């Protein structure tokens, strides 16, 4: 890790690919009156894309190299290994996760706020990994570099809640659960109308596939090894809005010769 | 004739903008037999931005004709065995006209070549990939240029325009699309609907490389699919083309053909079990009040079947096409182009030295495709045919003997035009005098002979508005009907006759166009000759006795010298029903062969129709051919746009089937977005690893709190054992220097299920990489395919190590005395990768001495120690983030 006298902080990997990483308290004070231009300039001198961090002693912040705006956290303590997961969409600001508080911060355009206490939040590439709060009411977030989200839930009476807008935005929503039972009446609320959804399976995954959109909902272990648990969740959809059991859906799949391989609409199975 | 829209002048004024903003279709250029070399072309409007071309005789000097001088090109046939392509010759630097048009492309090619200093020869070749076969190709559109990716479906209009002093090959990609329980054409919206070629030189090479790559790729696809159904691919490769003409099932391709036929059987036998159930369903649907109860089950069975069709028929069809194309390319490469393009058909040859096709059929073929050119002298023959005289012809020759002499081909083009006109006039005068005037009495003869069911068919439905309308539809219709009857009984026959009725009442609706364009391509489709066996001649009594002799369903065409009745038997239930079908009258059925023969004799000889149909031998006791159609194969012949004849031959409307083919490709494309997104494939492997981390930490904490232990004690995952059935014990070590180890009765499975989970990945890393002097070498280099999952396991192991560290540093930040399991996991991973730990029984004293000397930090083996390994597994994975994701990995690497 190398700091230049100007205050820019570099990593050299074992192959000599120098990468810019941060700028110190001196660089930010020197540039400050044109800091956004100075940042775009230095992100031009170094072939860098993504996010730059305004390091500091009592205040720290993030420059999105792809955009004009800059997000400052304010006085919240360093050494928390504070994570930046990305710029928000559909509402202003960005989302920041503190792995040490286990709390999610919205860094506004003009401030910051605790949004929720999600016990984990992570991004890998185009995918969020998102995990239950202390409150159990889990609903995804709108983020600009991403198209996929994994959901997981372990809390009292915990519930998954999918907005129509989110279902219209995320190409894939992945849902997963661990063997120790969280609740029996574990509900997925879909704001999308049931009639356009098409059920099928992978070799182990169940899949509920939309057909006016490419948007798939996957249920990661309905078939195969974990199936014998028979512990599976229940689904709520807009429409007749009866509550369906994922047992009832796998029974519907087993009813026909579709037990070889299958595909069918929900309005059949729900009204079966 | 349709009136036509003056928008022709806009199209002339800016043809590029017009073709970009409106759909220009070509249908009337398919259902017009043997267009002139030179004629008038016009548009007709049909709907919103939708226009159809037509050939017309009206002069352009009445501009109210909305017409212009243009050069036409005839449509060529769909049979891949065709040696005689359609061609026409046009000037470089034309003056006479500035456009050239052709029938809609569907599975063929348009190839433009430079014949001399002053003229292009443009070929309409019915074979796929034809641009490879010709030479001096300067422009071309092959099937691939307008194919919808991932499907057999394709459709495009192609034409030529003289613009800025050069010819331009203009391709307008189209599709059929559903629009509220109807079909329409539209421009394709998923790609640029227009593309343009000027004359070029390298086009041959540019295609050939692509074809070689695509054939290799499709052979990979078929190898994959065959492996999915366990078929042995051993020894399957191209036989060197040694000798002989083109043939299906030629030894060179025989392995591929067999593999296709078999893999097809593995799914056809499968689906038949649902096909039977679906038929049972329709048989209960017809006979019950509460239709909407079961109808959705019909829908779900349809969805299920069409999934399989969409998933595998495309693959088999494309494999067949690439094999036929490689065969034809070998034939060219060995024998030269003159073996693979012929100037005219008169050097009579085919798949066999003769095929004994009826004069009627060979004439209809000769009058529903254009093969070779049609010089203007033929159009003059046709326009003057009442003035012209022809040697050896008189007004009292039969239509058959004219058709024969015309198929002698000896007469001049002007004479052949005149004889053709005289043939059509005599033919329709005879069909009128013999059949339209007497469709009444036949119904009553069949009635009072004792028939038990009948359905008249529309007298009016014609596959072409020109030529002999009467006799050209018979040969495809009988081939469709016999599939209908064999596959769906009286409900099939009802659905098909309904379809014919609608398609004749609305002769210009989208479905009636698609039906006309899908009964055509049954005149000479070689798959139907694969589905045939021409038995001998028989007298009618013998035919009846043969039907009486048959067991199980069986069908026969009669294919009389100028016509094709159909006859056959079904025996499945309701006794034995015998069927008869004359495309000029209707389809009839009978309970007993005596009644059947009593009817069919009265019909064919009692009213002399056997003599009008030109049957063989004496007037009394006429003799017919018969052809034992194999409905198992005939049903599956392609009629273009990916439809099997069965598909036009079903209970539902065509816009239903096409709708379904849309919806299930939406579903399959969504699923394909899930199956091969490697980002989610690895991110879920990370989430799984972290979840196993949290499970193992929770288990260790619980165990370390039922007993008494502290942060100095590390669980040695490598040593968990079952202390008999159902119960576990675990060893802990004080991580400090002393020997102090303690065994805890554990009774928890996670201390072995985690070891199982982690050893699966560690066997991958130990297989894909080698640890050398404290750094890891990808085996076979980065350039192998191994890193693409070696690094994918490595990212998961590294994210587990960095999970435990980020949990320890979370507890230390909010508490104390984390067990620091990351050292235990590092020492396990190190000893497993270095194969000091391995599967099977190890001496506990040995593996403990290993773990102890690793914990003491000094080098155990490979001149390295576990922290250097744990660094190298971070370095390699951080390089590999380029391969796995392309770099720029926000939220991870740029600390």
């Amino acid at each position: 890790r190398l700091t230049t006298v100007k205050g820019e902080i570099l990593l050299r990997t074992h192959d000599g690919k120098l990468q810019l990483v941060a700028v110190d308290k001196d660089w930010q004070q020197d540039n400050l009156v044109r800091l956004s231009q100075a940042l775009a300039e230095v992100a031009g001198q170094w072939r860098v894309k993504g996010v730059l961090t305004l390091q500091g002693d009592d205040t720290q912040g993030w420059f999105d190299v792809g955009s004009g705006q800059v997000f400052s956290i304010g006085g919240i303590p360093a050494t928390d290994n504070l994570r930046f997961i990305g710029i928000a969409v559909g509402k202003k600001g960005a989302y920041v996760y503190n792995p040490t508080d286990q709390m999610l911060y919205q860094v506004k355009e003009s401030g910051a706020q605790k949004l929720n206490h999600y016990a984990d939040v992570e991004r890998i590439g185009s995918s969020l990994l998102l995990q239950d709060g202390g409150k159990g009411d889990l609903s995804p977030m709108l983020i600009a570099g991403v198209d996929s989200v994994v959901l997981h839930g372990g809390a009292g009476s915990d519930t998954y809640r999918l907005s129509q807008t989110m279902w219209s935005y995320y190409r894939t929503v992945v849902i997963d659960n661990d063997d120790p039972n969280q609740v029996l009446d574990r509900l997925i609320i879909l704001a999308v109308d049931a009639e356009k959804i098409f059920v099928s399976r992978h070799e182990d995954d169940l899949m509920l596939t939309d057909s006016v959109n490419g948007t798939v909902l996957v249920i990661r272990k309905v078939f195969g090894s974990q199936a014998v648990t028979h512990r599976h969740l229940q689904i709520d959809l807009e429409g007749s809005s009866s509550v369906i059991s994922v047992d009832h859906l796998v029974k519907g799949f087993t009813r026909l010769g579709t037990a070889n391989i299958g595909l069918f609409e929900l309005p059949w199975a729900i009204e079966l | 004739p349709r009136q036509g829209s003056a928008d022709i002048h806009q199209f002339v004024t800016d043809p590029v903008l017009f073709a970009k903003t409106h759909t220009v279709s070509a249908e009337a250029l398919v259902r017009s037999g043997r267009l002139p070399a030179e004629g008038s072309a016009q548009l007709v409007k049909v709907g919103s931005g939708l226009y159809e071309l037509e050939y017309t005789e009206q002069s352009a000097n009445d501009i109210s004709s909305s017409s212009i001088p243009a050069y036409f090109l005839g449509y060529n046939g769909p049979n891949q065995a065709n040696a005689v392509p359609a061609y026409v010759d046009i000037p470089k630097r034309t003056i006479a006209g500035n456009f050239l048009f052709t029938g809609t492309l569907s599975g063929g090619s348009l190839v433009v070549t430079s014949l001399d200093a002053n003229t292009f020869r443009v070929y309409h070749d019915g074979r796929v990939n034809s641009s490879l076969l010709y030479d001096n190709v300067v422009m071309a559109v092959d099937y691939k240029d307008y194919q919808i990716a991932g499907t057999a479906e394709g459709l495009a209009a192609a034409y030529m325009q003289y613009v800025n002093h050069e010819w331009q090959l203009v391709l307008q990609r189209q599709e059929y699309q559903r629009d509220g329980q109807m079909l329409r054409l539209r421009l394709r919206d998923d790609e640029e609907p227009l593309s343009i070629q000027v004359a070029d030189s390298q086009v041959v090479e540019r295609n050939q490389a692509q074809f070689v790559a695509y054939r290799e790729q499709i052979h990979q696809q078929l190898k994959k699919v065959a492996t999915q159904f366990e078929v042995s691919i051993s020894g399957v490769s191209d036989g060197v083309y040694t000798e002989g003409e083109f043939s299906p099932d030629h030894p060179a391709i025989a392995a591929w053909a067999k593999l296709c036929a078999e893999v097809y059987d593995r799914i056809n036998a499968d689906t038949k079990q649902l096909v039977d159930k679906r038929n049972k369903l329709y048989e209960n649907r017809r006979n019950t009040i509460r239709r909407d109860l079961i109808n959705q089950q019909i829908k779900q069975l349809n969805i299920t079947l069409e999934y399989y069709k969409a998933q595998y028929d495309t693959v088999l069809r494309e494999a067949g096409f690439v094999e036929q194309s490689w065969l034809w390319q070998q034939i060219k490469a060995k024998n030269g182009s003159a073996a693979v393009v012929r100037i005219d058909d008169t050097a009579i040859q085919g798949g066999g030295k003769q095929r004994t096709d009826s004069v009627g059929e060979r004439y209809a073929i000769s009058e529903a495709y254009q093969r070779g050119a049609r010089g203007t002298g033929f159009s003059d023959g046709l326009r003057n045919f009442r003035e012209i005289e022809i040697p050896g012809v008189d007004d009292k020759m039969s239509a058959l003997e004219m058709k024969r002499l015309f198929l002698e081909g000896k007469l001049t083009s002007e004479q052949q035009g005149a004889l053709s006109g005289r043939i059509t006039e005599t033919s329709r005068a005879e069909y009128i005098d013999k059949v339209l005037r007497q469709t009444a009495v036949f119904s009553e003869d069949f009635h009072d002979a004792g028939s038990v069911f009948d359905r008249l068919v529309p007298q009016d439905f014609y596959l072409s508005l020109v030529g002999d309308r009467s006799g050209g539809r018979c040969y495809p219709l009988v081939r469709a009907m016999t599939v209908a009857l064999a596959s769906g009984g009286e409900a099939g026959i009802n659905s098909l006759v309904q379809k014919l009725f609608f398609a004749s009442a609305d002769p210009q609706a989208g479905s009636s166009t698609l039906l006309r364009n899908s009964l055509i391509k049954l005149h000479s489709n070689v798959e139907a000759v694969q589905a045939s066996t021409e038995l001998g001649q028989f007298g009618l009594s013998e035919v009846v006795s043969r039907l009486a002799a048959t067991t199980g369903t069986s069908m026969f065409a009669l294919n009389t010298q100028n016509h094709s009745m159909m006859v056959g038997s079904t025996v499945t239930t309701e006794g034995r029903r015998y069927y008869f079908y004359d495309p000029n009258v209707g389809i009839f059925a009978f309970d007993n062969t005596k009644s059947l023969s009593r009817a069919m004799e009265q019909h064919l000889v009692g009213r002399r129709l056997a003599v009008h149909y030109g049957s063989f031998g004496s007037k009394s006791a006429p003799a017919f051919n018969l052809i034992e159609i194999d409905t198992g194969k005939m049903a599956e012949v392609p009629v273009g746009n990916g439809l099997n004849v069965a598909d036009l031959t079903r209970f539902e409307e065509l816009s239903s089937v096409i709708g379904q083919r849309r919806q299930v490709e939406q579903v399959m494309s969504a699923q394909e977005r899930i199956t091969e997104d490697l980002q989610l494939s690895t991110a879920l492997q990370a989430f799984d690893a972290e979840q196993w981390g949290a499970r193992f930490e929770a288990a260790s904490t619980r165990l370390a709190q039922e007993h008494q232990l502290d942060s100095r004690w590390l669980p040695i995952i490598a040593t968990t054992e079952e202390q008999g059935e159902g119960r576990y014990r675990v060893q802990f070590i004080n991580r400090d220097q002393p020997e102090q180890t303690r065994w805890l009765d554990t009774d928890d499975s996670t201390f072995v299920e985690f070891r199982r989970f982690v050893d699966e990945h560690m066997s991958v890393l130990n297989e894909h990489f080698t640890l050398e002097s404290g750094r890891m070498r990808p085996r076979g280099g980065v350039g192998e395919a191994a890193p693409v999952d070696g690094l994918n396991a490595g990212f998961a192991v590294q994210a587990l190590i960095q999970w435990f560290s980020d949990k320890n540093r979370h507890d230390a930040a909010n508490g104390m005395a984390s067990p620091d399991l990351a050292t235990a996991l590092k020492v396990h991973s190190y000893l497993n990768f270095v194969q000091m730990v391995h599967g099977g029984v190890q001496d506990v004293i040995k593996v403990t001495a290993l773990v102890r000397t690793a914990l003491r930090g000094e080098v155990v083996a490979a001149q390295t120690s576990f922290k250097e390994f744990a660094l190298s597994l971070g370095h390699t994975v951080n390089e590999g983030v380029g391969v796995l994701f392309g770099g720029a990995m926000i939220g991870l690497d740029a600390y």
